[PDB]
């Protein structure tokens, strides 16, 4: 007669969801990093001027 | 990810472990780093053996 009523398991939540920004961190960090330029945009050039 | 490939990315894990100690220990806007190493000039001599 009544809707029944559902919650969490017995166990506490955070002990299995932890938290822990180290993965977070290494992702942005290596995202800024790529931001950079890394190739190069004057193929057949020899960048090395004359002495 | 990859596994058996060579990346670099995997220190991006370490560059993004940083907590108060790693704050102490290293960080800084004065704080000097090495692959760069000051240079200042010396005096200008010789020598040579002599009986």
């Amino acid at each position: 007669t009544v809707a029944p009523e559902k919650h969490g398991p017995v166990e506490d939540m955070n002990a299995i969801i932890n938290a822990l920004p180290t993965k977070v961190d290494a992702v942005k960090l290596e995202y800024s990093a790529s931001k950079t330029n890394r190739t190069n945009k004057r193929p057949g050039d020899g960048g090395a001027p004359p002495p | 990810t990859c596994t058996t490939g060579a990346g670099v990315t995997s220190g991006f894990i370490d560059l993004a472990t940083y907590d108060n100690l790693d704050r102490a220990l290293y960080g800084g806007k004065d704080a000097t780093t090495y692959f760069i190493k000051e240079h200042y000039p010396v005096g200008w001599f010789t020598k040579l053996p002599t009986m």
